[PDB]
């Protein structure tokens, strides 16, 4: 493990790799109480133990807390100059898209007030949509909140298009489908899981609550932590409960009648699962409060693998695109740790 | 299923799983429980403990703030609650209990005291007494008839009378019994541990007639004016006389209850026969045998039955209603037999749901509302759902069995 300190007065809230855009996949953003900081990951000589070190590049000041953070495919590099596009959520309950050239915010769009969410925003994600001619036609941001609303915010050539959709319960996560921006997934706090075609009722709703194996009772309150697609065509869906209970469904052949596989993490997962970018069957989950991280294999290859235990709480974490490195933001730092097995 | 189950834990709203006002009286409840209505329109509940050493009283409509009274007994009753009676005489709960050693204990609990704040009781609230020698001929069933009179039933088959002269003392008024003379036959002995045809159920009719059901399902009828056996019906020789097996009832239970002049009796043939005739003058006259609808082998036991005036059911064609409570382990079954007409030949069985909605939803994972997520969230969820009495009893059973919460997020614990 190598450890890189965040500035002394910087409290991290969120950590994400720029896996969404290959030109910028070595860029790391930390949303904190005064903005979003960008770091670069480089192969040093090091020892080929952790043959990867972190270089802090710069800090984008915003003046208020950043709670969720997503890079877009529009990110680019030039010589040098970084052209960034970031979706995030701020203390004023607004959802924003910030477009920068390095630390300087050259452009900012803000969706808030009554036109925005009418309660706390719980999650956000972003994807670039191109026309048939293949110019940038739209950038699309999806967000979910405690106002029982899902918001699709499309920024198009002739300007913004806003749309709201009602939910049976607070939205706790949302993510567009890989290799198919026409589809996306929305998570409700109550266990409902929506598959949605925004170009169009919405196509499908699964639910983890009634499926709990109950060989070991998952408890009275098993609030849904997370749902994410897996695979590079978005061939699968993985859902994780706060309790640690997880379930996986695949989407291809024949007729289907239950979720394909199911299990339970050793610990609660407040932050939910972070699926491996290269190995579908694998995902990571943290015991954020004691600072341990379990690695789970869906086809039970795993047998309780806990590669990571810190002596401190974990605020957030995410896989580097290479699949062997992990970046983890803790309350005062970010660690890059390399698991030798995944190399 | 026309009825549903609503479960009530009278302490559910409060944190303390026990009333602050509990008083323990001492004489020099998970085996029986019942309710009794009093002069003041209030229901008093009572419980006789597993050992039959503790009697507990508490007010149905004020369990938490009202007083629960634990009366401790020097020893257990001869034969559980079956050797115990409780009736409201005059502004008092009169409780009599034949104890194991033979003593006949009287309790007098003033109505006031049951609904007072007091933790003390004045005057003679209990009397010990030895009216008969129960060492030789052991009794097993005590039946209240009147404030001064009530009969005792014996294991060997004999009846004893018990007449109150003053206010306290009791004396044996014996009944004529020549049933014993069947000993003369090669098929019965006085000395035999079998052969007893003891009473297993008993009801008082029109203050004077005492209707008894025996282990061989004979309905004998005693006139208390005469103190003489007036009737003796063999209940079983009416329906299909099965030589294979009629289960002579091997314990005291609730095998009959009467309303006006009607009388249902529970006979065991695969545990499934409700005979019901009519009483009239004294004469008992058969009408019909109504079987039961029970399967999975028929392994339900009668808990209690109550014949009574008809209900408001989905069938207007009704004359009488029998409420029936079966049990099989800790699972229960409530049914209502509706008899349509004064002939007991047209009837219909009405079932009910024997689990509450909350329980069914929890079992079948049909609960969409309860918040999910945190391990402590599940804690609040279960705590709030179950109530403190149960939740703490469960946490008691956990630590006894050495199951201890590892950390904040021990999901393996919550499961348990």
């Amino acid at each position: 493990s190598n450890q890189y300190q965040l500035p002394l007065n910087v409290r991290p809230y969120t950590t994400t790799w720029c896996s969404q855009s290959p030109s910028c996949s070595n860029l790391l953003a930390i949303g904190h109480d005064t903005g979003i900081t960008i770091y670069c990951a480089s192969e040093e000589q090091t020892p080929g133990s952790t043959g990867l070190t972190l270089q802090e590049l710069f800090t984008i000041q915003t003046g208020l807390p950043t709670l969720h953070l997503s890079f877009s495919s529009s990110c680019s590099y030039s010589e040098p100059v970084y052209s960034l596009f970031l979706a995030c959520v701020c203390q004023d309950n607004t959802v924003r898209l910030i477009i920068t050239k390095n630390e300087t915010i050259i452009t900012q769009h803000v969706l808030g007030g009554k036109s925005g969410h009418h309660n706390f925003v719980n999650d956000i994600d972003i994807a670039d949509v191109y026309s048939a001619d293949n110019r940038l036609a739209e950038q699309v941001i999806a967000s979910v909140g405690d106002d029982c609303t899902l918001i699709i915010w499309r920024l198009t050539d002739e300007g913004p298009i806003l749309a709201g959709y009602p939910l049976s319960s607070p939205g706790i996560s949302v993510q567009f489908r890989p290799s198919n921006p026409n589809q996306l997934i929305v998570g409700e706090r109550n266990g409902n899981i929506r598959i949605f075609d925004w170009t169009l009722p919405w196509l499908l709703t699964l639910n983890t609550l009634p499926l709990v194996n109950t060989c070991h009772s998952s408890g009275i309150a098993s609030s849904l932590a997370n749902v994410r697609w897996i695979g590079s065509d978005g061939s699968g869906i993985l859902a994780m409960c706060k309790s640690g209970a997880w379930l996986r469904w695949n989407l291809f052949g024949p007729k289907n009648l239950l979720p394909n596989v199911q299990g339970i993490s050793l610990f609660p997962s407040l932050l939910g699962a972070c699926p491996h970018p290269r190995y579908m069957d694998y995902f990571a989950t943290a015991h954020s409060q004691h600072g341990l991280i379990q690695l789970i294999n869906t086809y039970e290859k795993d047998s309780n693998s806990i590669p990571i235990q810190l002596g401190m709480p974990i605020v957030d974490f995410c896989w580097h695109q290479d699949g062997s490195h992990l970046a983890i933001a803790t309350e005062g730092s970010v660690l890059l740790t390399r698991l030798m097995g995944f190399t | 299923a026309c009825l549903s189950r609503i479960d009530a834990n009278l302490l559910q709203y409060y944190e303390k799983p026990e009333p602050n006002n509990t008083v323990d009286l001492y004489v020099s409840g998970s085996e029986y429980s019942n309710c009794l209505l009093l002069s003041n329109s209030e229901y008093i509940c009572y419980h006789f403990s597993s050992r039959s050493t503790l009697l507990t009283f508490y007010p149905l409509s004020d369990a938490y703030h009202g007083k629960t009274i634990n009366i401790h007994l020097p020893n257990a009753s001869m034969n559980q609650r079956y050797t115990l009676t409780i009736q409201e005489v005059e502004q008092q709960l009169l409780v009599n209990v034949i104890l194991k050693d033979g003593s006949f204990l009287t309790l007098q609990l003033p109505l006031s005291f049951l609904f007072s704040s007091a933790n003390t009781l004045n005057g003679e609230w209990f009397h010990l007494q030895n009216p008969y020698d129960f060492t030789v001929r052991v009794p097993h069933f005590l039946f209240y008839v009147s404030p001064q009179f009530s009969v005792v039933f014996l294991e060997d088959g004999g009846l004893l009378g018990l007449k109150k002269v003053d206010g306290v003392h009791y004396e044996p008024l014996l009944f004529n019994d020549n049933s014993y003379l069947k000993s003369l036959t090669r098929f019965f002995s006085r000395s035999s541990k079998s052969d007893y045809d003891s009473v297993i159920s008993c009801k008082l009719f029109h203050e004077r007639y005492l209707i008894v059901l025996t282990q061989n399902c004979h309905l004998k009828i005693w006139d208390l004016t005469s103190f003489t056996l007036i009737q003796d019906y063999d209940m079983v020789s009416q329906s299909d006389s099965d030589p294979s097996h009629f289960r002579k009832v091997e314990a005291v239970g609730e095998y009959l209850s009467l309303y006006n002049n009607t009388l249902v009796t529970l006979l065991p043939l695969e545990n499934g026969l409700f005979q019901m005739g009519t009483l009239l003058v004294l004469t008992y006259t058969f009408q019909n045998n109504i079987p039961t609808n029970l399967s999975a082998s028929a392994i339900w036991s009668i808990v209690d039955l109550v014949l009574t005036r008809p209900l408001e059911l989905n069938v207007e064609a009704s004359y009488l209603n029998l409420i029936v409570l079966w049990k099989s382990g800790t699972a229960s079954k409530l049914q209502i037999l509706n008899v349509n007409d004064e002939s007991f030949k047209n009837y219909e069985w009405i079932e009910s749901v024997n689990k509450s909605l909350v329980d069914l939803q929890s079992e079948h994972d049909l609960d969409i509302v309860t918040k999910t997520g945190d391990v402590e969230r599940g804690f609040c969820n279960l705590k709030s759902r179950y109530g403190t009495q149960i939740f703490e009893r469960a946490q008691q059973i956990l630590s006894e069995n050495k199951i201890i919460m590892a950390h904040n997020e021990d999901e393996e614990y919550l499961a348990n």
